[PDB]
């Protein structure tokens, strides 16, 4: 009953991190207080979009 | 006593008979009416309230 409408794969060919999770963990203390502004954004929007196609940006 | 007493009363009680016997003809049909379309006091058949639902934001943005 309509479109269930997805997102082109173009915009999904983003830059994505390639480091093992320990990386990730050891860093983690030091990386989310410093770059909290951009994760507390994304995430307000999951929040808040409710949508996960709202929040690709 | 005088025929009137007996004209008048039963007049009273012919009344009181009409009145009733109308509304229990509109107790069938307003009875009728209401269980079917629902819009009216009582057949309200029992629902769930609105006020047991948790709106605070889960542990899943997708809620």
């Amino acid at each position: 009953p309509g479109i269930v409408e997805l997102p082109t794969l173009e915009d999904l060919k983003v830059q994505e991190v390639k480091v093992s999770s320990s990386v990730l963990k050891a860093a983690a203390h030091h990386y989310g207080a410093q770059c909290d502004k951009p994760n507390k954004e994304f995430m307000l929007c999951r929040w808040e979009e409710k949508d996960p196609r709202r929040c690709l940006e | 006593d005088g025929p009137e007493k007996n004209y008048e009363k039963t007049m009273a009680i012919l009344q009181i008979e009409a009145e009733k016997a109308e509304l229990r003809l509109k107790e069938l049909e307003v009875r009728r009416l209401m269980r079917a379309r629902g819009d009216g006091p009582w057949y309200q058949y029992p629902t769930i309230d609105k006020a047991l639902i948790d709106h605070s934001p889960k542990t899943t943005p997708d809620n």
